[PDB]
DNA sequence: CTAGTTGATCTCATAAGGAGAAGGAGCAGAGCGCTTGAGC
């Protein structure tokens, strides 16, 4: 198990057509516990190799511990592609020569942007005006990625949904086998393979192997 | 403040029902030069979306 | 009448919920920060302010 | 945004008590609040005594 | 076993590590009261627990009614499955009582003569030990949720107070004091947790998310903000996701955990302050109050025991797995100690006893009647 | 360019309504993807 493999299967997953090559392939840090059994050590890999410049993790807000990765190189390729031939496309471009290759930190200050970094404070709406900058409080914003908004409202739809079919399940169980074989629901659109390794990361099951394949519950 | 506030996003400030639909294109072509005819149509249209 | 009290155990201003139970002809009052409760029989007239009475004097009943 | 004087006029009494307008004494009160508002945050205040 | 022993007779080991190797096989052993059982007086849930520093011999308890209760942990009698009894307690009859919850307790280190209470009755009391009266009473603004006496030093005996305010509250033994005030925080002071290596490090969790590093002589500001993700560096830093009310040093105080209402545990480096990233998986937390836990102490790898729901969680502290979970208790359990010479642990919870977890593997040899199957044939 | 002088200027110091419009509550039913689910 190690973490430059388990985000990359993750990676695969993502149905990278299904919003039109706009929005970069999120990967949550949920489901990369998944795939490593040892949790403990897999935020450890990731650390290193978030300094190291080959991912990004963003946070997001679903939760309290919301925390989306995108790949740097297709976060970069991404946005000149969405920024460009547009009002905002100026200092966006800025950012991304300056900021992203010079700091990992999931959010920024008020001080440190404006210093560090040599922003104005009129610029900076142009950042915010198409997902770059977020609003982590007054002092700091954290790192965004454009058009999340679709990708996260489908989430914690879908997220519900497979709770909710595993709890209609009789006797409160559902093989995992059964998920596969069955066609996926139409309400989620994007994989129920995606969410049900969300579930794992996230405890809302426990992968309880048996004779038939292995078994998701609902904690005790 | 209340209206403008609970038509636009609490934390990332931006419309919470996207623009370019049908809907929201026929308000607006009947709400040309009636801003407060367009403020109460997307109002009452964006108070259900949670 | 008010629903919010303060909790006889904690000391916390607006920290008391109570629950309305009709059918059962009986209700629950609650504490949020160290969630002490207590069940009393009520009936259709009863209120909220009730429900604190007896259970405030049986607090001082089983201080005796 | 502060009124000029023509808006609230200080009169004159018949000798000379000078009283203010009453959108000047809201406009004092004003001032004075808001300075103790800012020694207030500049200093070490309590969360309710700012709320 | 036997080779642990062979080994140590003949000096292959060096003789601590049978006994480390044997602590921590008592640890996860650990069951219900085998040969024990706590003497029930809380009429009310009981908050806190701690064992006394020297001969870990008498344990005091504050319930949610305002009693104070100080037991008895050892067999005094020949037979086993002994009652743990009370030496004394400070009822409702005590004129110096609790009006109001008692939130925790503590003994005074370096004696067993006086031990401090504080309760929501916004006071911290001084108490004597041998006269079960009080000595000096220390009344404050706002309600008390947490005190901490440093353990290990000797210089001073300041005594770390967190109320409901939002501004540490330092008050010294010697002396009144009560004047020192520690500024830098937001909200309530939900836990307060003195350095077991350097004296006058103070650790201060609060519900603005933020655990901050003092130290008390330093006449500005904090030390160390801790932060989540570690970025460069207040208005910011969060130290968790919600309401940190947990605080607890590891044996020898070179690393920090903390547990607040985020359902998140945390392990922070204690001189730099960056976190460790143990993971700990889901720490169920939903404590509005101070959450007490402990740490195992003098073992082959230091355990951690937090409150988690009904029942008590272990992790080993540095590999961060979950060890087992001791479903002993039927409402939420909000105190645990571990005493250090036995391997045991006590929890106080919101059902009105004290439960006991004594390790079990040692079973008398016969020459049992109700341990069969009734299925019929 | 330099001192010395004169005012400004400040700071700190001791004590037996209404009609209507707007929001929200609660229940009530329609519809529909779903999950079975069992009769021919
Ligand atoms: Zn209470």
């Amino acid at each position: 198990g190690s973490a430059r493999a388990a985000v990359s299967e993750l990676m695969q997953l993502f149905p990278r057509g299904l919003f039109e090559d706009a929005l970069p392939p999120i990967v949550l840090r949920s489901q990369v516990y998944s795939l490593v059994p040892d949790r403990t050590v897999a935020d450890r890999q990731l650390k290193e190799l978030q300094e190291q410049g080959e991912i990004r993790i963003v946070q997001l807000g679903f939760d309290l511990d919301a925390h989306g990765i995108i790949f740097t190189e297709d976060y970069r390729t991404r946005v000149l592609k969405a920024c460009d031939g547009r009002p905002y496309a100026g200092a966006v471009q800025k950012f991304l020569a300056s900021v992203l290759p010079a700091c990992g930190d999931l959010s920024f200050q008020q001080d440190q942007m404006t210093q560090t970094f040599g922003f104005r404070d009129s610029e900076i709406t142009h950042l915010v005006n198409a997902g770059v900058l977020t609003v982590r409080d007054a002092g700091s914003w954290w790192l965004a990625v454009p058009g999340a908004g679709r990708f996260i409202k489908y989430f914690v739809k879908g997220r519900q949904a497979v709770l909710s079919m595993v709890r209609k399940a009789k006797y409160r169980e559902l093989l995992l086998s059964e998920l596969l074989g069955r066609r996926a629901p139409v309400v989620v659109r994007l994989g129920l393979t995606y969410h049900v390794h969300d579930l794992i990361g996230a405890q809302l099951v426990d992968c309880i192997s048996t004779t038939s394949g292995t078994l998701l519950r609902l904690p005790e | 403040t209340m209206k403008v506030l609970r038509c636009v996003c609490f934390f990332c400030s931006k419309l919470l029902v996207d623009s370019n639909n049908p809907k929201i294109k026929d308000i607006l072509a009947k709400s040309k030069g009636q801003p407060k005819k367009r403020l109460t149509h997307v109002y009452d249209l964006c108070k259900g979306k949670n | 009448l008010e629903t919010q009290f303060t909790c006889p155990f904690c000391n916390h201003e607006k920290s008391c919920d109570v629950k309305m139970d009709r059918a059962r002809n009986t209700g629950v009052i609650s504490c949020t920060v160290c969630l002490e409760e207590f069940q009393t029989p009520i009936t259709y007239l009863s209120e909220p302010v009730d429900v604190y009475s007896d259970w405030i004097d049986a607090c001082e009943a089983a201080n005796q | 945004p502060v009124p000029p004087l023509s808006v609230r006029p200080a009169v004159v009494m018949q000798g000379s008590a000078r009283n203010q307008d009453d959108l000047t004494h809201k406009l004092a009160d004003i001032v004075k609040i808001n300075n103790q508002l800012r020694r207030n945050e500049q200093n070490g205040a309590a969360a309710h005594v700012i709320a | 076993m036997l080779g642990f022993l062979s080994a140590r007779q003949t000096g292959l080991e060096d003789p601590l590590r049978l006994r480390r190797a044997e602590s921590t096989r008592r640890v996860l052993g650990l069951e219900l009261n085998k040969d024990r059982d706590v003497e029930r007086i809380h009429g009310g849930g009981i908050n806190t627990l701690d064992i006394e520093p020297v001969e870990g011999r008498y344990m005091l308890s504050g319930g949610s009614d305002g009693v104070i209760v100080l037991y008895d942990l050892e067999n005094s009698s020949r037979q086993s499955y002994y009652t743990c009894k009370a030496v004394c307690s400070i009822g409702r009859d005590h004129p110096d009582v609790h009006r109001y919850s008692v939130e925790t307790v503590q003994w005074y280190p370096h004696d067993t003569g006086m031990f401090t209470s504080s309760s929501f009755d916004k006071t911290l009391k001084v108490w004597d030990t041998n006269t079960l009266q009080t000595a000096d009473v220390f009344n404050f603004e706002e309600t008390v949720y947490s005190h901490h006496m440093s353990p290990v030093s000797t210089k001073h005996c300041l005594v770390a107070v967190g109320t409901r305010g939002p501004k540490v509250q330092l008050c010294d033994l010697k002396s009144g004091s009560c004047s020192h005030i520690l500024q830098g925080h937001r909200q309530e002071i939900l836990a307060v947790s003195w350095s077991p290596r350097y004296d006058y490090i103070l650790a201060t969790a609060s519900a603005d998310s933020r655990v901050k590093l003092w130290d008390v002589r330093r006449a500005s500001g904090c030390l160390i903000t801790l932060d989540q993700h570690n970025g460069k560096k207040e208005s910011a830093n969060t130290a968790h996701n919600g309401k940190v009310n947990g605080l607890c040093f590891t044996s020898d105080g070179l690393h920090l955990l903390t547990v607040g209402t985020d359902n998140r545990m945390r392990l922070w480096n204690s001189s730099n302050g960056e976190n460790t990233l143990v993971n700990y998986g889901k720490v169920c937390n939903n404590s509005k109050k101070g959450l007490k836990f402990t740490v195992s102490c003098g073992c082959s790898s230091e355990f951690v025991f937090v409150p988690y729901g009904s029942t008590i969680a272990v992790y080993t502290v540095y590999s961060g797995e979950q060890i087992t979970m001791l479903k002993g208790h039927y409402k939420t359990v909000d105190c645990c100690v571990f005493q250090s010479n036995f391997q045991e642990l006590y929890s106080g919870s919101r059902d009105c006893n004290i439960l006991a977890w004594v390790p079990s593997l040692y079973e008398p040899v016969p020459d049992n009647p109700a341990f069969e199957d009734a299925w019929s044939s």
